[PDB]
C-alpha cells in the first residue's frame, strides 16, 4: 500500500531526488537501515544512489538522489509509507 | 504619520511586544547588519538551497538578501515592525532568485525542532513566506510540528488561485494568510494576486508595506505579497502569545478571528464559487 507522488505543476518538478517517508513510529536506527537497504538493492541492479540526509524528529525517512527506475523497488522496502519526488518552492 | 499597515492592524504602538516569543524565518539570506533588524535576528548556520538558474548569475548581497530582510523587519523591525520585542532566528531555504525546494524546507523544519529540544525557550512561531504545489510530505511535516506545540504561519500564495492547490498553504494545522490593500480589497500583483478559498484563514496588509531594504544599512522599501501579509500575522500571533503564553494553537486561531475586522473585503474580486468559502477577515491586534 506504499504510494508514489510528484508535483502536479510539471515545470516545478525536480526529478532525480526523492523523499522516502517511513511509517509513523519508525526509529532513526531503522530509517538508516532502510536507506542502506535501498543502496544495496540498487547496487545489485547496477544503480548508484546517494543518501543526502536522514530525517528524524518530525517525519522518519531519508532524502535520496537516484534514478526514478528504482521507485517500484523502493516502494517495496520494509517500513515505507510513501515516496514523493522533490519540487520547487518560491518566495511569496 | 505612520505606515498604513501599522494603522490598519491597530484597533481604533507597543515598543517591546512579543518579547516572550521566538520567530523562525525560513527565507532567503538576510542582511543581519541592517540597523532595522540588527541584534533582533540570529542567523543560524542553516543553509539548504538549490543553485541559481542562468548562464552566469551574479551573487550580489543586496539582491540576495532583499526578500528576507524586509520580512524580518515587518515582524520585529526597530521602527516599522509589528512585534518590536520579538526574537528571530533565520534559516536560509531560498536562493538569490527566491527559489528553494520541498526537501530543503523539510530539513529546515526538522532543524527548528532539533534546536528547540536542545535549548528550549518560550513559544515558537514559524514563518514560511514561500509556496510550491500541493505536497503530501510538506503538509505532513507542518502538521507534525504544529502537533508538537509549534505555531506555523504561511503565505496563501500570489497566484490568484485556490490556496488548497499550494503547499504549505493547504496544510490545515497552519495559519494561511491572504493579502489585502489600503482599501481592504484583495491584493492584485501584476496579472495575478492573492490566493483565496477554504484553505485561507484570514487576510492582512500585503500591499505597499514599508520595511527594511538591503540596498543600504538604513534604507526602507515598500513590498507586496502574501509573504508580507504572513509576516504581519506572525507578529500579531507573537504579541497575542506573549500576552497570553498558555494559549493552545486552537485558542490562538480563535483570538485571531475574534480581533479581526469583519466583512470589509468585497467578495466580488474572488471567483463566484469562492466567495462563500473565503473568510472575510482582516487581521488586527487586540486592545
Amino acid at each position: 500500500t506504499a504510494t508514489f507522488h510528484r508535483c502536479a505543476k510539471d515545470p516545478w518538478r525536480l526529478p532525480g531526488t526523492y523523499v522516502v517517508v517511513l511509517k509513523e513510529e519508525t526509529h532513526l536506527s531503522q530509517s538508516e537501515r532502510t536507506a542502506r537497504r535501498l543502496q544495496a538493492q540498487a547496487a545489485r541492479r547496477g544503480y548508484l544512489t546517494k543518501i543526502l540526509h536522514v530525517f528524524h524528529g518530525l517525519l522518519p525517512g531519508f532524502l535520496v538522489k537516484m534514478s526514478g527506475d528504482l521507485l517500484e523497488l523502493a516502494l517495496k522496502l520494509p517500513h515505507v509509507d510513501y515516496i514523493e519526488e522533490d519540487s520547487s518552492v518560491f518566495a511569496q | 504619520s505612520i505606515p498604513w499597515n501599522l494603522e490598519r492592524i491597530t484597533p481604533p504602538q507597543p515598543p517591546d511586544g512579543g518579547s516572550l516569543v521566538e520567530v523562525y524565518l525560513l527565507d532567503t539570506s538576510i542582511q543581519s547588519d541592517h540597523r532595522e533588524i540588527e541584534g533582533r535576528v540570529m542567523v543560524t548556520d542553516f543553509e539548504n538551497v538549490p543553485e541559481e538558474d542562468g548562464t552566469r548569475f551574479h551573487r550580489q548581497a543586496s539582491k540576495c538578501d532583499s526578500h528576507g530582510t524586509h520580512l524580518a523587519g515587518v515582524v520585529s523591525g526597530r521602527d516599522a515592525g509589528v512585534a518590536k520585542g520579538a526574537s528571530m532566528r533565520s534559516l536560509r531555504v531560498l536562493n538569490c532568485q527566491g527559489k528553494g525546494t520541498v526537501s530543503g524546507t523539510l530539513i529546515g523544519l526538522e532543524f527548528i525542532r532539533k534546536s528547540q529540544l536542545v535549548q528550549p525557550v518560550g513559544p515558537l512561531v514559524v514563518l514560511l513566506p514561500l509556496a510550491g504545489g500541493y505536497s503530501r510530505v510538506l503538509n505532513a511535516a507542518c502538521q507534525r510540528l504544529a502537533r508538537a506545540g509549534v505555531v506555523l504561519v504561511t503565505a496563501a500564495g500570489n497566484f490568484r488561485d485556490d490556496a488548497c492547490l499550494y503547499s504549505p498553504a493547504s496544510a490545515p494545522e497552519v495559519i494561511t494568510v491572504g493579502a489585502t490593500n489600503a482599501q481592504d480589497q484583495p491584493v492584485t500583483l501584476g496579472t495575478l494576486g492573492t490566493n483565496f478559498g477554504r484553505c485561507v484563514d484570514l487576510f492582512a496588509p500585503g500591499e505597499d508595506i514599508i520595511g527594511a531594504s538591503s540596498d543600504c544599512s538604513t534604507c526602507f522599501v515598500s513590498q507586496s505579497g502574501t509573504s508580507q501579509a504572513a509576516a504581519h500575522v506572525a507578529g500579531i500571533a507573537a504579541m497575542m502569545l506573549s500576552a497570553e503564553p498558555e494559549l493552545t494553537l486552537a485558542e490562538l486561531r480563535q483570538r485571531l478571528i475574534h480581533f479581526s475586522a469583519k466583512d470589509v473585503i468585497n467578495e466580488a474580486w474572488f471567483p463566484e464559487d469562492q466567495r462563500v468559502l473565503t473568510p472575510n477577515l482582516v487581521a488586527a491586534l487586540p486592545p
